[PDB]
C-alpha cells in the first residue's frame, strides 16, 4: 500500500519491467489485458504505471497469439482485428518492429486503430 | 434457480454440471476448452481433490449425464484468500483432464474484462441445477433465470446484508426476492450481456434463503479474480508446456 503488492510490495516502475522481482512473478505474469467489451488489448506500462492501448500497427496475429499466450489462453486465439479505441485512452503502445516488451509508448496510431484481440471464442449462445 | 425456467439447448453452453460420487454437487462455468470457473466452497476440503469431480457440459439433464459423458477434473485450485465463514474470494478453478469440444451445446463464457461499464442494476442471468425452491432438491433440467446486478452498497444496507458483501463478491436477483438462486447453483454463471458477448460476470457463491425479500444472491466478483484466474491458466500451460 505504497506501491504495487504481491501478496511483497514492488515500485510500480519494476512492475511489469520485464524482470520478474516477486517471488511468485506476480509482477511480470500480468501485464497483458483485454479491456472493454470490444476487447481492446492493453499492456501495462511500467514507467506511466498506466495500462495502455496496443496499436494495430504492425501487429500480427502471432503477436496476439503471445498475448493471448501470456494471459493464460495457450494455444487459444480466436480474433485481432482493428478498431476504435473506446478505452478513452490517450497514450497508446506500439510495436518496434526491431506481447508486452516489445511495445514502446506513443500518443498515436497510424492505422488509427488499437489492437481487439479476442483470445478465444466464448460469449455466444444461441441467440444474438 | 428459483424463479426461472428451463433452459434451451445451447441457451448456457458454458454452463456445467460438476458432480461428485454420481450426483451435481455444483455449477461451473467453461471458460476454456480445459478450465472451468465453480465456487472455492464447493471444492473445500475433502472435495478439494479433482479425482472427486467430473463435469458434464452440453447436457441439461442431471438424468442424461451417464458415465462415459463426463468430463473428469484433473486440476482443482482454489482461491488462495478464499474465507470458509466469510466466504470472500469464493472462487475456484477446475481444469480437465480431457479437452471439451466445443460445439453449439459446449462453448465458453467470456472472462470479463476491465471497464465493462455496466449498469448498476445490469440484467445478468443465472442458470444452475440447483433447488427451485428454498431447502428444495437438485433440479433435474438446467434452469435459468433473469437477475439484476445489486450495487454492493445498496446490498450491503442493514435491511439485505449488512455490510457482508466483499469488493470480491457483488449481488444479484431483485430485493423482493422470488428470482434467486440456490442451493447446487453454488459456481454456477452469473452472466451478462454486453456487445452481443456474454460476460462471467460472478460465479454463484452465497445468500441467505433463495429467493428471499431483501436476501439477494451473492457471486463472487469474477472481474475481481480474472488476474488469478489469468495466473493459474498461465502457469498451468507453462508447467504442462515442460
Ligand atoms: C441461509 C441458508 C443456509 N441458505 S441456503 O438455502 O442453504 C443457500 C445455499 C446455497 C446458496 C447458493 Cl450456492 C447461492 N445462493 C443462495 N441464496 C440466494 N438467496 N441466492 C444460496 C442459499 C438457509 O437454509 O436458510
Ligand atoms: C526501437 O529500438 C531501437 C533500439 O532498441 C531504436 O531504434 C529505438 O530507440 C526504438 N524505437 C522507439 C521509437 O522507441
Ligand atoms: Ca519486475
Amino acid at each position: 500500500n505504497s506501491g504495487i503488492e504481491c501478496d511483497t510490495c514492488i515500485n510500480p516502475s519494476n512492475w511489469c519491467d520485464g524482470v520478474s522481482h516477486c517471488p511468485g512473478g506476480e509482477d511480470e505474469n500480468r501485464c497483458v489485458r483485454l479491456y472493454g467489451p470490444n476487447f481492446i488489448l492493453q499492456v501495462y506500462s511500467s514507467q506511466r504505471k498506466s495500462w495502455h492501448p496496443v496499436c494495430q500497427d504492425d501487429w500480427n496475429e502471432n503477436y496476439g497469439r503471445a498475448a493471448c499466450r501470456d494471459m493464460g489462453y495457450k494455444n487459444n486465439f480466436y480474433s485481432s482485428q482493428g478498431i476504435v479505441d473506446d478505452s478513452g485512452s490517450t497514450s497508446f503502445m506500439k510495436l518496434n518492429t526491431s506481447i508486452y516488451k516489445k511495445l514502446y509508448h506513443s500518443d498515436a496510431c497510424s492505422s488509427k486503430a488499437v489492437v481487439s484481440l479476442r483470445c478465444i471464442a466464448c460469449g455466444v449462445n444461441l441467440n444474438d | 434457480i428459483v424463479g426461472g425456467e428451463s433452459a434451451l439447448p445451447g441457451a448456457w453452453p458454458w454452463q456445467v454440471s460438476l458432480h461428485v460420487q454420481n450426483v451435481h454437487v455444483c455449477g461451473g462455468s467453461i471458460i476454456t476448452p480445459e478450465w472451468i470457473v465453480t465456487a472455492a466452497h464447493c471444492v473445500e476440503k475433502p472435495l478439494n481433490n479433482p479425482w472427486h469431480w467430473t463435469a458434464f457440459a452440453g447436457i441439461l439433464r442431471q438424468s442424461f449425464m451417464f458415465y462415459g459423458a463426463g468430463y473428469q477434473v484433473e486440476k482443482v485450485i482454489s482461491h488462495p484468500n478464499y474465507d470458509s465463514k466469510t466466504k470472500n474470494n469464493d472462487i475456484a478453478l477446475m481444469k480437465l483432464q480431457k479437452p471439451l469440444t466445443f460445439n453449439d451445446l459446449v462453448k465458453p463464457v467470456c472472462l470479463p474484462n476491465p471497464g465493462m461499464m455496466l449498469q448498476p442494476e445490469q440484467l445478468c442471468w443465472i442458470s444452475g441445477w440447483g433447488a427451485t425452491e428454498e431447502k428444495g432438491k437438485t433440479s433435474e433440467v438446467l434452469n435459468a433465470a433473469k437477475v439484476l446486478l445489486i450495487e454492493t452498497q445498496r446490498c450491503n444496507s442493514r435491511y439485505v446484508y449488512d455490510n457482508l458483501i466483499t469488493p470480491a463478491m457483488i449481488c444479484a436477483g431483485f430485493l423482493q426476492g422470488n428470482v434467486d438462486s440456490c442451493q447446487g447453483d453454488s459456481g454456477g454463471p452469473l452472466v451478462t450481456s454486453k456487445n452481443n458477448i456474454w460476460w462471467l460476470i460472478g460465479d454463484t457463491s452465497w445468500g441467505s434463503g433463495c429467493a428471499k425479500a431483501y436476501r439477494p444472491g451473492v457471486y463472487g466478483n469474477v472481474m475481481v479474480f480474472t488476474d488469478w484466474i489469468y495466473r493459474q491458466m498461465r502457469a498451468d500451460g507453462e508447467f504442462v508446456e515442460h
